[PDB]
């Protein structure tokens, strides 16, 4: 599960939409940044368009010919709103009069062709129903058998680009989207404008305080040296923040830091808790600029993920995150995305459990007993599967000393395997 | 466990008046062997044994002999785990 | 002091098949198990499985006729309303199958009541209610 | 309030081979069989089966003659007739061949009656009334 605000001129405006393991252009993020998610093998990917608030769906509507005055029985309109040229073409079949051929295009090359005999609700379900047709919905306009109005290379109009503005609200739009439900990771689309990711950090920071440890991944731009870098890195020191550092190179198009901070998520995701990134070889072809031992350890030092080409193959350096500028209490292994995740999966867990005794239970020493040892044999199941070498769960006496009757309060603390 | 033993006495001018009364009593309390304590039907006593000693004073003593017990939990309305929150570390 | 209730043992109402008994005064059945205990290497502890379950049952009371005794080695079916009067929850257990471990033909002292006393082996029970 | 009735031990009557026995106090018989149990190779539930049976019996009462000491080993007959009173459906049942599994030739002590024991074992029972 993968938070995606894609700013594509393609994709459902204004709802979270799941795809399974099935736009297509690079000018879109559904393609030039969900091809980074998808090709991590993340089980399943959720996604969210960014688009301008002036924008809608182009229409076509279509009139009947059997009658000799024409009315409309037949419109149509794009699957999801944009300005792209949709053209449609609707030619008499040669054969059948009755018949005629629905030639669909993208811009110019033929999206579909197929020819009904006239009933207007099997041509719905015709331009509907077919596979070539997810890029457009037929609708109905009348109920009456009659064939349409010759046309050719029609314009879908009255809408606008998904693209047409990067703006701050027209970024946070999709990130209120988020809030109503959970995700793994979020990845804030590759844009490097500063103000966006603050707005993200806070927005993260407020579903932290509701128990949402959704992880955000982040980048600087191309033009942050390495000293930028370090300094939009260290800018953030939340757990579940991280800033990629490097660009890389995959196909054709220089990734900023942010955009392949899109293919590490779907790295992190789809490792599950067992692996890691730390040392982990990534489909990308080239990083820039390159980065020596001390510019990778002043890097991860900032907080920075940083990717270099110390191999035959682009190799992330380390699992690090926007903490690894860390405090003396909390360890550098508190500094690891596998652990945080680990830790988030925990605290999962642990509401259930406290949703699974939801004040039934009294606050007495048996009551205390009853959950502590049910939190015990989930963590002994976890250490029998050897995710946990040991832990100790206990009262959380600092707590529990000033915690009123209806409030209780317990801790954890477990180790888990290293692998440099 | 609360046992009482509880004597009962059955006055009467005519005595196969009394010994008439006393036997459908005990037989009553025999085959319906418990008592609605209260009229809530919450509690029920419960017979472990009548005797009827017919040679006992009709005023002093009393001639029936019935013993009752009753079993009751200890209530305990403890505070509740409304909330139980938890936090982690490694 | 809120209310409790023990389940008086005078509220059994027990049917060998499928007509009421009066007379029974106590009556047994468990429902028993192979433990199948098995060492591994490496493990200390011994680790128990299920096995093949066994039931056994007993019957005590006085005798009114000779049903036992007719009943021979057949096959019967046993089930025990245990009422409950405070709140009316009747626990209800049906055993299948069940078998005369052997006919109690004659047993009776000179003094006292004659009581049968009967036992044998259920092949599984149906709990019915509870 | 219904009448019942409790078959009071001192009604038996034991006829031992023809001639009725007078100075018994309790008598057992029962009618074992061995239940043979078998443990099928998919199901997870023991099976019994009726098996052989074997009879097995003993008196005691009060020595008034050397009648088992004189019978033997000896095959033999046993009757009991267990009367009802309240209604006069006596209980009857026939032991077929009993053999007493040891010959009880002396049992006394100083101060006390001298009581006989026996037991042994019958091949079959009829169950002559009811």
């Amino acid at each position: 599960r993968l938070a995606m605000p894609i700013r594509a001129n393609w994709g459902d405006v204004g709802k979270v939409v799941t795809i399974k393991n099935d736009g297509d252009d690079m000018n879109y993020s559904a393609f030039k940044l969900g091809k980074l998610a998808l090709l991590g093998n993340v089980k399943e990917l959720l996604l969210y368009r960014l688009v301008d608030g002036n924008q809608k769906k182009g229409t076509l509507t279509l009139k009947d010919t059997t009658e000799n005055s024409a009315k409309d029985v037949i419109k149509l309109e794009t699957k999801y709103p944009t300005a792209r040229n949709f053209n449609v073409t609707i030619k008499s079949n040669l054969v059948d009069s009755d018949k005629k051929d629905f030639i669909f295009f993208e811009n110019t090359k033929q999206l579909f062709s197929s020819s009904i005999k006239g009933t207007i609700d099997e041509i719905v379900l015709e331009i509907n129903s077919n596979l070539d047709n997810e890029y457009v919905i037929a609708t109905k306009v009348a109920d009456s058998d009659t064939i349409l109005a010759n046309v050719v290379n029609q314009a879908l109009e009255g809408g606008n680009d998904g693209c047409t503005s990067i703006t701050n609200e027209s970024y946070l739009k999709a990130l209120e989207e988020f809030e109503r439900y959970s995700f793994d990771s979020f990845v804030l689309d590759g844009v490097a404008d500063e103000a966006l990711q603050e707005t993200t950090k806070a927005w993260v920071a407020k579903n932290k305080e509701l128990g949402k440890d959704i992880l955000l991944f982040l980048g600087g731009k191309t033009e942050d040296n390495i000293k930028q870098i370090n300094d939009k890195s260290k800018s953030f020191n939340d757990e579940n923040i991280v800033n990629v550092g490097s660009s890389a190179y995959y196909e054709n198009i220089k990734y900023t830091p942010s955009e392949v901070a899109v293919y590490i998520a779907a790295l992190s995701v789809s490792k599950g808790i067992t692996g890691s990134i730390c040392n982990a070889k990534t489909i990308f072809e080239e990083v820039e600029p390159r980065l020596s031992q001390s510019e990778v350890k002043e890097c991860l030092k900032s907080g920075t993920l940083v990717l270099d080409f110390d191999d035959g193959d682009v190799i992330i350096v380390d699992d690090v995150n926007t903490f690894k500028k860390y405090v003396d209490d909390k360890n550098e292994a508190m500094g690891y995305i596998s652990n945080i995740m680990f830790i988030n999966t925990i605290n999962k867990d642990t509401s259930l459990k406290r949703k699974e005794f939801v004040g039934k239970i009294f606050n007495d020493a048996t009551g205390q007993t009853t959950v502590i040892c049910a939190l015990k044999k989930y963590f002994e199941e976890l250490m029998s599967q050897g995710i946990i070498s040991e832990f100790n769960v206990d009262i959380d006496t600092e707590l529990q000393a000033t915690a009123k009757a209806d409030e209780f309060y317990w801790k954890w603390d477990a180790v888990k395997v290293d692998v440099m | 466990e609360i046992t009482k033993t509880m004597k009962c006495h059955v006055v009467s001018k005519n005595k196969d008046e009394i010994v008439k009364l006393l036997e459908t009593l005990e037989t009553s309390l025999i085959i319906d062997k418990r008592v609605r304590l209260r009229e809530d039907k919450n509690m029920y006593l419960t017979l472990v044994s009548v005797v009827e000693d017919r040679e006992s004073d009709m005023f002093t003593t009393g001639q029936l002999t019935a013993v009752f017990k009753m079993i009751g939990k200890i209530k305990r309305e403890g505070p509740t785990m409304d909330k139980i929150y938890g936090n982690g570390n490694l | 002091i809120e209310e409790a209730s023990f389940l008086n043992g005078s509220d059994v109402v027990i049917l060998i098949d499928g007509v009421e008994e009066l007379y029974m005064e106590e009556i047994k059945a468990d429902f028993e198990q192979d433990e199948q205990s098995i060492k591994l290497l490496g493990c200390q502890n011994e680790i128990s499985r299920v096995g093949t379950t066994k039931g056994s049952f007993s019957l005590n009371g006085y005798k009114t006729d000779s049903k036992f005794a007719k009943l021979g080695f057949r096959s019967f079916e046993i089930i025990y309303n245990l009422s409950n009067s405070e709140t009316l929850g009747y626990e209800s257990i049906r055993l299948k199958n069940c078998r005369l471990k052997k006919l109690p033909l004659i047993n009776s002292k000179a003094g006292e009541i004659v009581k049968i006393e009967v036992e044998g082996s259920f092949r599984g029970y149906d709990l019915l209610n509870e």
